[PDB]
RNA sequence: GUAGGGGAGCGUUCAGUCCGCGGAGAAGCCAUACCGGAAGGAGUGGUGGAGCCGACUGAAGUGCGGAUGCCGGCAUGAGUAACGAUAAAAGAAGUGAGAAUCUUCUUCGCCGUAAGGACAAGGGUUCCUGGGGAAGGGUCGUCCGCCCAGGGAAAGUCGG
RNA sequence: GCGAGAGCUAACUUCCGUAGCCGAGAGGGAAACAACCCAGACCAUCAGCUAAGGUCCCUAAAUGAUCGCUCAGUGGUUAA
RNA sequence: AAAGGUGAAAAGAACCCCGGGAGGGGAGUGAAAGAGAACCUGAAACCGUGGACUUACAAGCAGUCAUGGCACCUUAUGCG
RNA sequence: GGUCAAGAUAGUAAGGGUCCACGGUGGAUGCCCUGGCGCUGGAGCCGAUGAAGGACGCGAUUACCUGCGAAAAGCCCCGA
């Protein structure tokens, strides 16, 4: 029992583990109502439209 | 008096790891791996030296026959047939003559042929 | 594996997963709309939905049914004199779901479901 | 424009950050804030307040605040326009560490690292071009 | 050419004497393609900001890769395992820079010879009020048994 | 390797004698390979000759010359 | 147990800018802030950002020697 | 020149490596002294008149150290 890890890791070899570590950035949209900053089929946080208003903000 | 290590022990590893250029990983960064490595290093390039006058050696042999055979008779039967011409005794690196001048190439495939009549 | 099986476990067990979607619902009816993670509006849809053709039935049964449901006796009487026959023209579209943001505790989507 | 010595050139000229900003010792683990300082990278400086608001990890928050403290400096004290601006360097390292023992089975301790980060954000016109 | 014997030497600190150098910049550090048969030594540049080289002689806590060696720092395992009882939680409202986690309301579930209450040992301000938010809290935190300040503790008859 | 005992005329066995090698011996050969074959490395050379061992291609060098032999892949695994 | 060091002098950073703060950027002081209170120097391991040359039919004690390619030119146009 | 065939050969880097440049971490190295070590030499007992060592207190504001003791960071006399 008890599986422990032989040689270090080079850091080589570590850091081509991470190679899949990055981020997807957000595909954000203008929105027509509002001024800008939108997540698709979502609300518009800033002016809370949707078609017309929404959620209060 | 005490006296100390300093500044002594970091000179001395400093030689030592500027020796790593282009050393893999470790190689290049720790001490110990770096002095090691050149340990068997130095096993290397004092062969290498004595070797790669042998390995000269091959590839003059290895051009000299291939133009010989050009002109239809084996490094063998050529080298033989100048030192058989006797005088004849330029030897050192044929395969340049072999290699770039073939108009004199083909004359000393015929003295070396007219020697073995 | 699960080829037809519906409904979802709410990392929760059988006696939960009605105790929830029973007080969601009594909320929803209770507020017009309520605001919840993306999921359980999801699963809360067609239980409140189903909940509110029962009493479009009118009668004491209907309202019965609902009361096996539904514990409080105010939204009892809203859903069964109020909004199910605002609702009688409706083939069955009683609610919507829109979702909102992202929170920031367990960064969950979260949504509104509304009537 | 050749100064006599070096005691000349420090009179002489100060050094100065155009662009820069930095949070020091902010209490999050390097690689994590590189995740999202990885995803602003080179981009114009308006997208990258834009992705900052909905990228959904919590570093997201101090890498915004010193982008904004980077693009002010770049306005109010090097007077560049803010509609070339773009972040040309943004670049994480490591702080300080906290540490606690932790118990565990046994009787055993371990340490545990609370990792801090300096957070940093150059942004320049895109004059170049 | 191994143990081993022999020879000539390089570098470090300190001491004596000499030759000197230093804010127009010293030791130390950093780069480097020069030099010597080696240990090594110089040139130039960058850094630094107050001491120091060379020669001759003397004395040593004087030369590290190892010792499951010591102290310290930092890595790998890895964004992995876990986040400490399977007694659930939901919505609305509020406060705030910020809220799954703090306050309120209304429900839900859990103990009920207990997981309710009153004492003794033991602990020592943990109590209440007003503030706070570094760290402590296994996440968060506007909250806390955490931090700051101010109060609170009453005996002829209870216990000594 | 040679000369002997012990052993099964076994053993990369053990114990004496004797020479050489390794031990402390780098280099070429024996595919790889302390001991076997050649040979004992003061330093340099993009010069030449040989040793053991080699000269079809990996892989330096005669697909050498003259007589024969084996048609088994014998070569490239013992015997009655 | 670990223990240290702003600057000659506190002149210890008024005021402005992003930020709840923390942190920073300016302006000032000072010879120096390439000394700012996580305050002399600041090596190495370790973590990063940028650049040159490279790498997705490869078998690898990580070198060594040989030759081609591409960069570069401050003991330096060379035996670099 | 355009199709068709045959053949050869470049560039992409998800991420890696060597080098360079620039930083972060961290506290070696140099310099420094407020702190030690030793030898030499002085000096060498204290207490029932309360010792050595402590406890509690004394400040406008006082947690620590220092000094002191309800006359309590001190009171009287003398000399500088
Ligand atoms: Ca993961
Ligand atoms: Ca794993
Ligand atoms: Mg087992
Ligand atoms: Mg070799
Ligand atoms: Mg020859
Ligand atoms: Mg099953
Ligand atoms: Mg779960
Ligand atoms: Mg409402
Ligand atoms: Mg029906
Ligand atoms: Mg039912
Ligand atoms: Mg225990
Ligand atoms: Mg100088
Ligand atoms: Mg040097
Ligand atoms: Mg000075
Ligand atoms: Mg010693
Ligand atoms: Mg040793
Ligand atoms: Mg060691
Ligand atoms: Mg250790
Ligand atoms: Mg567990
Ligand atoms: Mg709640
Ligand atoms: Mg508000
Ligand atoms: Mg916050
Ligand atoms: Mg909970
Ligand atoms: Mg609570
Ligand atoms: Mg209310
Ligand atoms: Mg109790
Ligand atoms: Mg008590
Ligand atoms: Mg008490
Ligand atoms: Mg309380
Ligand atoms: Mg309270
Ligand atoms: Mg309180
Ligand atoms: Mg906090
Ligand atoms: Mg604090
Ligand atoms: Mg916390
Ligand atoms: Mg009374
Ligand atoms: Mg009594
Ligand atoms: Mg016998
Ligand atoms: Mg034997
Ligand atoms: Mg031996
Ligand atoms: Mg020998
Ligand atoms: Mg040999
Ligand atoms: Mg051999
Ligand atoms: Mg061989
Ligand atoms: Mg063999
Ligand atoms: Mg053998
Ligand atoms: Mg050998
Ligand atoms: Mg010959
Ligand atoms: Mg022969
Ligand atoms: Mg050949
Ligand atoms: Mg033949
Ligand atoms: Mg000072
Ligand atoms: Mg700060
Ligand atoms: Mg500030
Ligand atoms: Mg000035
Ligand atoms: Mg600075
Ligand atoms: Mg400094
Ligand atoms: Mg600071
Ligand atoms: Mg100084
Ligand atoms: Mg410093
Ligand atoms: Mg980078
Ligand atoms: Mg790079
Ligand atoms: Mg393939
Ligand atoms: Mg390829
Ligand atoms: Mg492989
Ligand atoms: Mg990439
Ligand atoms: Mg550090
Ligand atoms: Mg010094
Ligand atoms: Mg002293
Ligand atoms: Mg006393
Ligand atoms: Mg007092
Ligand atoms: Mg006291
Ligand atoms: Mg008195
Ligand atoms: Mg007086």
């Amino acid at each position: 029992k008890h599986p422990v890890p032989k040689k270090k890791t080079s850091k080589s070899k570590r850091d081509m583990r991470r190679s899949h570590h990055a981020l997807t950035a957000p595909n954000l949209t203008e929105c027509p109502q509002c001024h800008g900053k939108k997540l698709s089929h979502h609300i518009c946080p800033n002016c809370g439209y949707y078609d017309g208003r929404q959620v209060l903000a | 008096p005490r006296a100390k290590t300093g500044i002594v022990r970091r000179r001395r590893h400093k030689k030592v790891l500027k020796r790593a250029k282009g050393f893999w990983g470790s190689r290049s960064k720790q001490y110990r791996n770096a002095f090691q490595t050149l340990l068997n290093a130095a096993t290397y390039e004092y062969r290498d030296r004595r070797n790669k006058k042998r390995d000269f050696r091959r590839l003059w042999i290895q051009r000299i026959n291939a133009g010989a055979r050009l002109h239809g008779m084996n490094y063998s039967t050529f080298i033989n047939g100048l030192k058989r011409a006797n005088i004849d005794l330029n030897r050192k690196v044929l395969a340049d003559i072999a290699a770039r001048e073939p108009e004199a190439f083909k004359a000393l495939v015929d003295a070396s042929r007219n020697a073995r009549q | 594996m699960r080829h037809g099986k519906a409904g979802r476990k709410l990392n929760r067990n059988s006696s939960a997963r009605v105790a929830l979607a029973r007080a969601q619902a009594t909320a929803l009816l209770r507020e017009g709309r309520i605001q919840t993670t993306l999921t359980k509006a999801k699963e809360l849809r067609p239980f409140v939905e189903q909940l509110i053709t029962t009493a479009k039935g009118g009668d004491l049964h209907s309202r019965r049914l609902v009361a096996q449901d539904i514990h409080d006796k105010d939204v009892v009487r809203k859903v069964m004199d109020e909004v199910a026959p605002k609702y009688a023209e409706r083939p069955g579209g009683y609610t919507r779901i829109l979702r909102v943001g992202t929170r920031r505790g367990d960064g969950v989507t979260m949504a509104l479901i509304e009537l | 424009q050749t100064f006599r010595n070096k005691k000349q050139r420090k009179q002489q000229v100060k050094l100065r950050k155009p662009g820069f900003a930095v949070a020091k010792y902010v209490r999050m683990s390097p690689r994590k804030v590189r995740l999202v300082v990885d995803v602003i990278r080179g981009k114009s400086v308006q997208d990258a307040e834009d992705l900052l608001r909905f990228i959904p990890r919590s570093a997201s928050e101090p890498v915004a605040k010193v982008l904004n403290s980077a693009k002010a400096n770049a306005l109010h004290n090097d007077e560049m326009l803010e509609d070339r601006l773009f972040v040309k360097e943004a670049y994480v390292d490591a702080g300080p560490t906290l540490k606690r023992l932790i118990p565990r089975a046994r009787g055993s301790a371990n340490i545990i690292k609370k990792r801090t980060s300096h957070i940093t954000i150059i942004v320049a016109e895109k004059g170049n071009k």
